[PDB]
């Protein structure tokens, strides 16, 4: 393989393009990189464990990995209190050590192994233009992805459960026993609108629906894996797509961009798969928490919170949603679709119930609302909490804010990468990625426009 | 051979850094400006002129350091080191903000020296001097903003301070006190600057995507030679592309590049005219028809009236700390504020 | 071959670099000043 | 293609350049360090140390108000 | 000026007895304030109820008055309403309830003394301490 | 030979005066829809209760606005992120009161500009061009999506979208500074470097080319007649331009390669606008700019202000005055 | 002022060290420019 411009036509700043047709070095690149991902997982987990104060809420402490492990049900109890520090440490150590194994294997294949795998084995050696082998690799990796989704199902059903924030008695690690196998609910989540009140798949509000979706995903991915091992692409697919390594890269780039946007919105809105005991309140959660906190405070002073008009004529504490539901007032009218385990006990069939607001508010709901309104996902880049006009004394930016911003930006730049690699794949397959040929310039043969 | 021609020979020698006759103005003055900035932001306080820390020595960072403007009590005094305020005392000169007219005047003369350098090198090389004519835009902005605007005001205090957040303060100041967004001269500047950025992006992308295949590498950068006579990209294909995408296209490369000059330079000159207007408080602050209608009818609201309320609030809340020499005592009850904030 | 050491370019490089390193050492000392 | 000076890559890869600059650049660095850490920069530029923004007899901002006699004003401000 | 002895000299009780925190105790109280109190008591306000702030007039107006160290230490052990009538031990962070306030469960008696001392020293360093939410 | 193949050949035809293409089949209807509704709403739409507090803001020309103050006002805060098409309103007058035209115009416009980007790729493919002009156009698209879609999603209301008007744009900018300190956000700082530098490099490039034009005319006629459209030769001396600019600063600061220079021209403002679009898109989730309020304290602990503190006072003024009847509670949390 | 001497003496050390390491060739260049 050429490791310079004169022998490849690619500069140093585009060097990894020198690997496109070197499958062994490409595999080593791919495997060393996986090393890196598992390395960050393990080392970041060990960092977060070392900096963790377990009696303090995770979201106060700049943690984005321990909430993921805690949502799986490890090292936590009721209300997300940390029982034991050892499962988080175990997850870190196992990733870190394995990452050493993956890094050694990538270096081998990259530096010492055969540069092309096609002269060594037909099973592992691939040509990008060989549609059967490409779909075989899709198929192997789909069976593995389905096995991973079924492993999440097995953790929730058979090996200790997941954290359910919606659990009666308070949020707790519970074992899922009746997952939603009903395909109407599971795929009607896919059919729901990506707008307010509907939320597409971001609105999944119970662990039974989540675990049932992963049974179906596991089944769908395993079936699609066998499909693609046993079959070859059909004529419409062969005539519709570009068949090259850069093309398949760009297809994956568009896919990754879509999932990055979905992940940013998921962590910004959903409090079920991202429980607020670990990630802190959502922005909608915190705004409704402030409205509830001052409803409770002024009700304790003797305000008639239902008959109180504000300055505009709308109700100061309670008002009507556009479909009529009894909701909190002020600007949080926007957030009347919010649902949370601290709030839903005060909701009736028509919305917020006057009787429950008068004589069913518990002290823990007040405590949770005060904590969530003061841990709103508002913060500066140097991690100064609250509104931006506040002074420097509160060191806090929400993990929801960090995760959402990161993945939105990642998703955008991966769309840019999709456009770049798709466009280049199209031009390279069509033969003009290196520029216009002067003799056969296509515009010089076209008629004039006017 | 006379001494003038021998000196002209030495100053115009081909060397890593061209000096020229203009360098005698350019290189000390710029070194006085930039070093004067770098000294001030490292060491010099604004505690006696502004009541602010503005140096790395006081704990400020790169965003918050500045060579801040002088105290308002000096008016438009040039604040020479030997002048009647500092009287030769270097420490007092630093404390009263003499570094601001030091950097602003050495910068002015340095910018003059740079334009003279553009003219001199254009004459010696043998090209037309359109780089200097293009550089008049930045000189118009510097002269209007840093010199003419405080000269129309009470003092050098209200000039922009040579710092990041100090410039941001000046920006927000001209919003809340002058409604400078509402000024059409500024709006023409915004059009020119965003249009120049558009022209830069669109021209670079169009050239890089209509390149002729003049080489074998996927690296297309080495298929160009500076001594070649032919165009490296297709003007015809680019023109057809933009004619079918956008409706119109450039057909003349010379007009393309003159337009690329013309748009941001005209934007800078128009915004400079607006800044000269703001020097005398000749603002585009209000639409009097909408003010009279809103005064007589309290249901009428537009975005313009909302922005007027925003400016009112910023003025009242910012003025006591921003103009500490005025001793504005505004009690809490007189500050305009909406409900619950 | 047999290049001059001291040039106009030399003075240009040092006029900026020498107080640059002086100031960078000063700001580095500033990082350890306590309130 | 070259104006006549020694190329920078030939200079910064030479032993003599590093023999000289292995002392000259640390000496300039620690000279700036000693400019700050001895407190000389405070008296040179008139910048207050963290304990002289306010005195026992002045709790307000020392904003200059005299047109000319600023030496007496600053002394009074202390 | 420096952080003098008199700046760190604050009333200890209602009988005129005073106390003087050290610099170490002041910094420990400021650290406890940043780590635990500032989420609601940033700059001496109270984001959840600004009728009852950490300003000196509001601390003086409590029943009994809370502008001394002993009353502040008693409040953080048993928080009450502003008139001292309603039990607020399940509504305000306190050292007597670790089961609902685990963040305060490792704070010692001297930690509460220091944060009470910092609460008394911080209003005379800031004119905007304990004001309105936007100020 | 089939009717569908004839339609495919017409749609993808390089002989069309305006290229349609398959992306154009989406772009043309959407952009025409958003343009028609925008013009009609800008001239004649009734006032819109943008803040959901029954305080309708007049945006159209016929209701007392001028060109500067006119806007298509964003949809009601009561709507939030809810989908509000015409058919979900009980009447057209209700749809107009609640800011439905904003949702119609924005949604069609955003589809239209994404299909404009795809159409730019498509014509580059049909012309045998390199395909990355659409990558450059992705930067204004990212900024438009940031202010019309992403910031409303993060804040939970289209009411927080940039209004379709001049003074409404200024209102959006000012409230954004009040709530996010975008000036102190390093990505806006890259945006500003992007547009300032893009205008600088536009002027330098244009000035250097115009400075170095080959003599082909008289001084009576315009110099632009020295260029013939479709001529093979270069119209300026790149070596003279390089010999000027490498003496203006120094030799290796100057591009001798036209392709390298044109890449830099394309890349710098595109990257800057990408960064500031991500700044607005991340401030959507309230990851705000730098807060240095009371960062500097004297040895006693008294605040020593900086320019950031004065900027914060300006931000307070805006904030406590904006949407002055909307807030019922002490914190602006969204 | 001990502070001024303490600050200035690294500069004198740097100028001195560069002078011993460059002075023969600097004298040679000065003789070459007369
Ligand atoms: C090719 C594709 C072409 C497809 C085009 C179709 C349009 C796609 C974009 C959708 C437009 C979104 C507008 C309103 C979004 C919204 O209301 O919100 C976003 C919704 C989420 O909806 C929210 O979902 C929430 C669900 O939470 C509910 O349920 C939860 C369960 O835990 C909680 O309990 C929570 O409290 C409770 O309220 C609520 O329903 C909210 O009211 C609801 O608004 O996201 C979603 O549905 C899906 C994610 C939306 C898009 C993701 C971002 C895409 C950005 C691309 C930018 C590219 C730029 C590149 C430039 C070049
Ligand atoms: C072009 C591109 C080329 C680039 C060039 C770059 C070169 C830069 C070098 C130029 C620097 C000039 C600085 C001028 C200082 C100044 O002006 O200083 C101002 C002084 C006047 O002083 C001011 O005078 C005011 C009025 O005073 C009068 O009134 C007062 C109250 O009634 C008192 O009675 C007082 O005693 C009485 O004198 C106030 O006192 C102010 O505090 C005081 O500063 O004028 C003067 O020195 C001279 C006045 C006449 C000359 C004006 C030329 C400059 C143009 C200014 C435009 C002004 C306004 C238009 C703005 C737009
Ligand atoms: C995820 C990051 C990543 C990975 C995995 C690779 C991987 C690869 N690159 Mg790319 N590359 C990258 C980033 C990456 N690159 C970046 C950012 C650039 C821009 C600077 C380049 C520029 C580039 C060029 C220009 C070229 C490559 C080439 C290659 C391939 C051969 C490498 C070689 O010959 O190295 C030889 C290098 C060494 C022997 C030096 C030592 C390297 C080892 C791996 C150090 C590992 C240290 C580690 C701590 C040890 C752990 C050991 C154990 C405990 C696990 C290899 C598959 C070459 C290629 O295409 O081959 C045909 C090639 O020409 N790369
Ligand atoms: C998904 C990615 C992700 C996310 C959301 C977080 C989030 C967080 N991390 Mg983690 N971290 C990450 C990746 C991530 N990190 C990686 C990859 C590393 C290894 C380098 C670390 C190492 C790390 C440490 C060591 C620490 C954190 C900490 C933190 C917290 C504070 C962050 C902070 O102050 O940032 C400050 C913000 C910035 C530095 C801004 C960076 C801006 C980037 C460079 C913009 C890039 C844009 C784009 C991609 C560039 C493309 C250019 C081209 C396309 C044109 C926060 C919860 C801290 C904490 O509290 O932990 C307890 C902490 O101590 N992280
Ligand atoms: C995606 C990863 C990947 C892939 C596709 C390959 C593919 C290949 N490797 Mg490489 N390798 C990898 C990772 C990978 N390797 C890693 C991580 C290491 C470091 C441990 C190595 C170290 C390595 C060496 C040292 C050699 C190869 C060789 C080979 C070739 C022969 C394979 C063989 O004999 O299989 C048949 C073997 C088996 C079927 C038994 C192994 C079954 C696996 C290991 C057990 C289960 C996998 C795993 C534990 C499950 C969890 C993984 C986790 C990430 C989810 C083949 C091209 C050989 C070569 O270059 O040939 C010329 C060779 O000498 N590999
Ligand atoms: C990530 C894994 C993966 C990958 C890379 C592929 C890749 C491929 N599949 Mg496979 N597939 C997978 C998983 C995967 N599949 C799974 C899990 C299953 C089981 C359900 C199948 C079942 C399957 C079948 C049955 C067939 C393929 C076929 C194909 C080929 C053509 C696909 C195509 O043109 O789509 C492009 C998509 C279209 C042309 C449909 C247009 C519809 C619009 C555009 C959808 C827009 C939705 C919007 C963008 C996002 C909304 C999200 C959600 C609400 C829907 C291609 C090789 C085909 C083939 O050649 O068979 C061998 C084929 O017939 N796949
Ligand atoms: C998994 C995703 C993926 C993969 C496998 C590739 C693979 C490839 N890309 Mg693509 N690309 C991607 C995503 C991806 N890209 C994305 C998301 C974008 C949009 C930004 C691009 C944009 C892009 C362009 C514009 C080009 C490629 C090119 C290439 C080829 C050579 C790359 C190389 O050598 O880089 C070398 C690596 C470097 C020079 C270093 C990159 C430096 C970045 C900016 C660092 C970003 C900062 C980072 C966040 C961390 C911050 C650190 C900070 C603290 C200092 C190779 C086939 C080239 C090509 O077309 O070849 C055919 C090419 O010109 N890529
Ligand atoms: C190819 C290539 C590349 C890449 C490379 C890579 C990507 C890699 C890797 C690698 C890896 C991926 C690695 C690794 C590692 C790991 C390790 C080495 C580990 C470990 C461990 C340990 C030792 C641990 C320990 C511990 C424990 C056990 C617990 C406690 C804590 C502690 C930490 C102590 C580059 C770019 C350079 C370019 C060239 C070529
Ligand atoms: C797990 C879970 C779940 C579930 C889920 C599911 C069940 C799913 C799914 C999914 C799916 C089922 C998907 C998908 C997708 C698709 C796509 C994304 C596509 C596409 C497209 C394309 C790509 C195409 C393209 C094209 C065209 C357009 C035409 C021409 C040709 C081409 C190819 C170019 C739930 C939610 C329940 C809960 C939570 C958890
Ligand atoms: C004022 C005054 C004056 C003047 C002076 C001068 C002229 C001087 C100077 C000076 C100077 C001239 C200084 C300097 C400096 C510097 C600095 C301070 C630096 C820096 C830097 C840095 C820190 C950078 C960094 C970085 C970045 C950021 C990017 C990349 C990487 C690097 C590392 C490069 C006199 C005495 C005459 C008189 C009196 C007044
Ligand atoms: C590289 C950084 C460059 C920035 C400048 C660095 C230099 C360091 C500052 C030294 C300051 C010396 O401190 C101050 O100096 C001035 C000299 O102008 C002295 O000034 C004294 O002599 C001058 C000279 O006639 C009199 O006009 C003046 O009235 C008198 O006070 C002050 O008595 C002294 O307090
Ligand atoms: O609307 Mn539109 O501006 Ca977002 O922040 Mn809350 O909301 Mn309302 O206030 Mn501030
Ligand atoms: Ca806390
Ligand atoms: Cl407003
Ligand atoms: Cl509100
Ligand atoms: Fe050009």
């Amino acid at each position: 393989g050429g490791r310079d411009l004169p022998s490849t036509g690619f500069a140093w700043w585009s060097g990894n393009a020198r690997l496109i047709n070197l499958s062994g070095k490409l595999l080593g690149a791919h495997v060393a990189h996986a090393g890196l991902i598992v390395f960050w997982a393990g080392a970041m987990t060990l960092f977060e464990v070392a900096h963790f104060i377990p009696e303090k809420p995770m979201y106060e402490q700049g943690l984005i990995l321990l909430p993921h492990i805690a949502t799986l049900g490890w090292g936590v109890g009721p209300a997300g209190e940390v029982t034991d520090i050892f499962p988080f440490f175990v997850v870190g150590v196992l990733h870190l050590i394995s990452s050493a194994v993956l890094g050694l294997g990538g270096i081998y294949h990259a530096l010492r192994g055969p540069e092309v795998l096609e002269e060594y084995s037909s099973f592992f050696g691939y040509d990008w233009k060989d549609k059967n082998q490409m779909t075989n690799i899709i198929g192997y990796h789909l069976i593995l992805l389905g096995c991973g989704a079924l492993l999440l199902v097995f953790k929730a059903m058979f090996f200790g459960g997941v954290y359910d924030t919606w659990a009666p008695g308070g949020g707790d690690v519970r074992v899922i026993t009746n997952p939603t196998l009903n395909p109407a609910i599971i795929f009607g989540y896919l059919l729901k609108a990506p707008f307010g009140g509907e939320g597409w798949i971001i609105s999944v509000n119970n662990m039974e629906d989540i675990i049932g979706g992963h049974i179906w995903i596991g089944l769908i991915c395993i079936s699609g894996g066998i499909w693609h091992i046993l079959t070859k692409p059909f004529g419409w697919a062969r005539r519709a797509l570009i068949w090259s390594g850069e093309a398949y890269l760009s297809y994956s780039l568009g896919a990754l961009s879509l999932m990055g946007f979905i992940a940013s919105v998921f962590v910004w809105f959903n409090n079920t798969a991202y429980p607020s005991e670990f990630y802190g309140p959502t922005g909608m959660e915190a705004s409704q928490s402030q409205a509830f906190t001052f409803l409770v405070r002024d009700q304790r002073l003797g305000a008639n919170i239902a008959s109180a008009q504000g300055p505009t004529g709308l109700g100061k504490y309670l008002m009507r949603s556009p479909s009529g539901e009894i909701i909190f007032g002020g600007e949080t009218m926007r957030f009347w679709d919010f649902r949370g385990p601290w709030l839903e006990p005060l909701r009736g069939p028509n919305g917020l119930d006057l009787d429950k607001l008068r004589n069913d508010i518990q002290p823990w709901q007040v405590r949770r609302a005060a904590e969530y309104m003061t841990h709103a996902p508002l913060g500066s880049l140097n991690s100064v909490g609250g509104v931006i006009t506040d002074v420097n004394s509160f060191n806090y930016v929400s993990p929801r804010a960090w995760l959402a911003t990161s993945h939105f930006v990642l998703g955008f730049f991966f769309l840019v990468g999709h456009l770049w690699h798709a466009g280049r794949a199209r031009a390279a397959a069509a033969g003009f990625e290196k520029g216009i040929d002067r003799e056969t310039e296509p515009t010089l043969f076209m008629p004039d426009l006017d | 051979r006379g001494w003038f021609d021998v000196l002209d020979d030495w100053l115009k020698r081909d060397r890593f850094v061209f000096i020229g006759w203009s360098g005698l103005l350019l290189f000390p003055c710029a070194f006085m400006a930039l070093g004067g900035w770098l000294t001030g932001t490292t060491f010099v306080t604004s505690w006696y002129t502004h009541g602010l820390a503005s140096s790395y020595l006081e704990g400020a960072n790169f965003l918050t350091v500045a060579v801040s403007s002088p105290a308002d009590a000096f008016g438009h005094s040039l604040l020479f080191l030997w002048g009647p305020e500092a009287q030769g005392n270097l420490t007092r000169w630093f404390q009263i903000g003499g570094l601001w007219p030091f950097v602003a005047l050495h910068g002015a003369f340095g910018l003059i020296g740079f334009m003279l350098r553009q003219f001199e090198i254009s004459r010696l090389v043998g090209i037309r001097p359109y780089n200097a004519i293009a550089f008049s835009g930045p000189i118009a902005v510097f002269v209007s903003v840093f010199l003419m605007y405080p000269l129309g005001q009470s003092s050098w205090f209200f000039a922009p301070s040579f710092g990041v957040a100090g410039i941001f303060r000046f920006i927000l100041f001209l919003q809340g006190f002058h409604n400078w967004t509402l000024n059409p001269f500024h709006m023409m500047g915004v059009a020119g600057i965003l249009g120049g950025a558009l022209l830069c992006a669109i021209h670079g992308a169009t050239v890089e995507n209509t390149l002729f295949e003049d080489g074998e590498d996927s690296n297309t950068f080495r298929a160009f030679e500076p001594t070649q006579a032919e165009e490296t990209y297709s003007m015809v294909t680019a023109n057809r592309f933009w004619s079918q995408i956008f409706g119109i296209a450039f057909s003349n490369k010379r007009w393309l590049h003159f337009f690329m000059l013309f748009v941001p330079v005209t934007g800078l000159w128009m915004s400079s005219v607006g800044i000269v207007g703001l020097a005398l408080n000749l603002r585009a602050y209000d639409f009097v028809s909408q003010e009279l209608r809103a005064a007589e009818d309290p249901e009428f609201e537009t975005f313009y009236t909302a922005n007027i309320l925003l400016n009112e609030g910023m003025r009242a809340w910012m003025a006591p700390q921003d103009q500490p020499h005025e001793n504005f005592i505004f009690p809490e009850e007189v500050l305009p504020r909406g409900n619950a904030l | 071959v047999t290049y001059p050491i001291f040039t106009v370019r030399w003075l240009a490089v040092h006029t900026l670099a020498v107080p640059s390193v002086f100031f960078v050492g000063a700001i580095a000392a500033m990082q350890f000043i306590q309130r | 293609g070259t104006t006549g000076e020694r190329p920078f890559s030939d200079i910064v890869t030479s032993i003599r350049y590093w023999v000289i600059h292995s002392i000259t650049i640390p000496m300039l660095f620690i000279a700036g360090w000693l400019f700050v850490s001895t407190g000389l920069a405070y008296d040179a530029f008139g910048t207050p140390r963290p304990d002289e923004y306010f005195t026992q007899t002045r709790q307000e901002l020392p904003i200059l108000q005299e047109r000319y006699d600023i030496n007496q004003e600053i002394q009074e401000f202390n | 000026v420096e952080l003098t002895e008199s700046t760190r000299t604050i009333p200890l009780d209602e009988a005129g007895g005073t106390t003087t925190l050290t610099a170490r105790q002041f910094t420990n109280g400021q650290k406890i304030f940043v780590d635990t109190c500032t989420q609601c008591h940033l700059q001496g306000k109270t984001k959840t109820n600004n009728n009852v702030s950490l300003g000196l007039a509001d601390l003086a107006g409590a029943e009994p008055r809370r502008d001394n160290v002993l009353a502040l230490v008693e409040f953080l052990k048993n928080p009450k309403s502003y008139d001292g009538e309603d039990d607020y031990s399940e509504l305000h962070p306190n050292i007597s309830r670790p089961d609902i306030y685990p963040e305060m469960r490792n704070y010692t008696e001297d930690d509460i003394f220091d944060v009470a001392g910092y609460t008394l020293i911080a209003p005379k360093l800031d004119e905007r301490w304990g004001g309105t939410i936007y100020f | 030979a089939s009717l569908w193949e004839q339609f495919c050949q017409w749609v993808t035809s390089t002989n069309n005066r305006i290229y349609v293409g398959w992306f154009g089949t989406l772009m043309i209807p959407t952009l025409l829809t958003a343009t028609t509704c925008f013009i009609i709403a800008f001239i004649a739409a009734p006032p819109v209760d943008i803040d959901g507090i029954r305080e309708p803001v007049a945006g159209s020309l016929l209701y007392g606005n001028n060109i500067i103050s006119g806007a298509v006002v964003p949809s009601s805060n009561a709507i939030g992120l809810h989908f509000y098409p015409i058919w979900e309103a009980a009447s057209l007058d209700e749809w107009l009161y609640n800011g439905g035209p904003y949702q119609l115009v924005v949604f069609h416009f955003l589809i239209g500009i994404f299909c404009y980007m795809g159409r730019q790729w498509e014509l580059s493919y049909r012309l045998g061009m390199r395909p990355w002009i659409c990558v450059a156009y992705s930067a204004p698209v990212s900024a438009a999506t940031a202010v019309f879609l992403i910031y409303p999603i993060g804040q939970g209301s289209f009411s927080d979208g940039m209004p379709l008007g001049i003074s409404g744009t200024f209102n959006f900018m000012i409230v954004f500074q009040a709530e996010h300190n975008i000036l102190m956000h390093p990505f806006h700082m890259l945006g500003v470097a992007g547009v300032f530098g893009g205008s600088l490099f536009s002027a330098m490039h244009g000035s250097l080319v115009t400075s170095s034009l080959v003599r082909e005319t008289t001084e009576v006629e315009s110099q632009n007649y020295g260029y013939k459209f479709g001529q093979e030769e270069e119209t300026y001396n790149i070596v003279a331009a390089h010999g000027y600019f490498g003496r203006l600063i120094f030799q290796y600061a100057s591009f001798n390669n036209s392709r390298s220079l044109h890449f830099f021209l394309g890349a710098w403002p595109v990257i800057g606008i990408w960064f500031t679009a991500m700044g607005v898109s991340t401030m959507a989730f309230n990851l705000n700019g730098f807060n240095f309020n009371q960062s500097i304290l004297d040895s006693q602990g008294r605040v020593i202000g900086t320019w950031a503190d004065v900027l914060n006072r300006a931000n307070i003024g805006f904030e406590v005055m904006h949407e002055r009847n909307a807030h019922n509670f002490p914190l602006d949390l969204a | 002022d001990w502070r001024v001497i303490v600050v200035v003496s690294p500069l004198l050390i740097a100028a001195t060290w560069a002078a011993i390491n460059i002075g023969a060739a600097a004298i040679r260049q000065l003789q070459d420019v007369l």
